[PDB]
């Protein structure tokens, strides 16, 4: 039971539960950053500089 | 004809306080004469009225009424105060009318 | 006439997951504290 | 059947409160409590400790503001109550580990 894990572990102790935050805060923003510019450039396929760059990126005159 | 007792008694269903179960003197704004004539109300009449006020509180926080059979009905809304701030008013005006002469 | 067009839509999905997130959480918590209230019952009884 | 001693069905606790209020009466009296463990358990010996730390207290105590109990202490230095006692009441599978106290309608906040 994950549930009654998490609580005796992470949330009882006010110490631990913010412990859990500052950590789950760092967790969180390496993910979620990644998942957003994942989605934002996938919805964007070749209209970002990230993709055109080759064509001129060591590749002319 | 029963023409004013119509209105009244269609006011009175419109404006809805019955379905939190008040009684239309519950709803007065306590001004000063009607602070005055609440003190002045027999222990009982007191106490039911404010169960009755706190219970509106109640259900309006919850976003609730009462169900349809304990709505106070026009005919049987008792005008418990009515009378007493009417004398406390009767009292003001008088000293109010002394202190001029 | 705008160089941050780009950023700015990139934040604003940003924004949105967040905010969906964040609102639907706080809902829960507003809701959580206030079941005390919203379920509490009462009684009137008079020596009578 | 007539030689065996009935098991009891068991009886759920419930983390809840009950407000009965009545301004006419003098004083409040406030009883806080948790679930107990129940006759058998061990523990019992230890909470009952546990209940002789925070103790009673009355307005009888001689002992006053130098009492060892903290909460009598307190109880003396800030008139915080006309009473108060511990308790660990036990039961064959529950019971009651809390408090009661007895105090005038303007220091129940911080008696509590
Ligand atoms: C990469 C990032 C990593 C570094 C970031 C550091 C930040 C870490 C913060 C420390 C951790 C917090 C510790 C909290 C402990 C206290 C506590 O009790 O919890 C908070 C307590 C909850 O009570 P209980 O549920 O009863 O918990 C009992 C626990 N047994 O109070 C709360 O509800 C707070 C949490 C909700 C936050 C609401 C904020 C809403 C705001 C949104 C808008 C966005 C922000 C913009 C900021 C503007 C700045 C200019
Ligand atoms: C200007 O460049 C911007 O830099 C940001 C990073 O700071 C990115 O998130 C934006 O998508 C990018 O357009
Ligand atoms: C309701 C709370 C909403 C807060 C949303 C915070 C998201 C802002 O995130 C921003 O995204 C940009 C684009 O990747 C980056 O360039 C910025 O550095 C970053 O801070």
């Amino acid at each position: 039971a994950l549930l009654r894990q998490a609580y005796s572990a992470l949330f009882r102790r006010t110490s631990t539960f913010a412990l859990t935050v500052v950590l789950g805060a760092v967790l969180f923003e390496r993910a979620f950053d990644q998942g957003a510019d994942a989605i934002f450039e996938h919805l964007n396929e070749g209209k970002l500089w990230k993709h055109i760059k080759h064509k001129y990126e060591a590749s002319e005159e | 004809g029963r023409l004013m007792d119509r209105i009244r008694k269609w006011y009175y269903n419109a404006a809805g306080f019955n379905k939190y179960g008040l009684m239309r003197d519950d709803t007065l704004y306590e001004d000063d004469d009607v602070k005055e004539a609440l003190k002045r109300l027999p222990e009982d009449l007191y106490n039911e009225r404010m169960f009755r006020i706190k219970r509106a509180l109640d259900l309006s926080l919850k976003h609730r009424i009462l169900p349809k059979e304990q709505w106070v009905k026009y005919e049987e809304d008792k005008p418990y105060l009515e009378p007493y701030l009417k004398e406390v008013i009767r009292e003001r005006l008088e000293r109010e009318a002394w202190n001029k002469k | 006439a705008e160089p941050e067009h780009d950023q700015r839509k990139r934040m604003g999905l940003k924004m949105l997951l967040i905010s969906a997130l964040l609102t639907s959480l706080l809902y829960y918590m507003k809701r959580h504290k206030w079941s005390v209230l919203k379920s509490r019952k009462m009684a009137y009884r008079p020596p009578k | 059947k007539e030689d065996a001693v009935p098991i009891l069905p068991r009886c759920r606790f419930t983390g809840s409160e009950i407000r009965a209020r009545d301004d006419a009466l003098p004083v409040a009296h406030v009883a806080l409590a948790v679930e107990g463990p129940g006759w058998a358990d061990p523990d019992n010996v230890v909470l009952h400790v546990a209940n002789a730390i925070i103790g009673r207290y009355d307005r009888t105590f001689g002992g006053g503001k130098h009492l060892s109990s903290r909460l009598a202490a307190l109880a003396v230095e800030h008139k915080l109550c006309h009473s108060f006692q511990t308790f660990n009441t036990s039961y064959s599978d529950t019971g009651l580990f809390g408090f009661h106290f007895v105090a005038d309608p303007l220091s129940i906040d911080d008696m509590m």
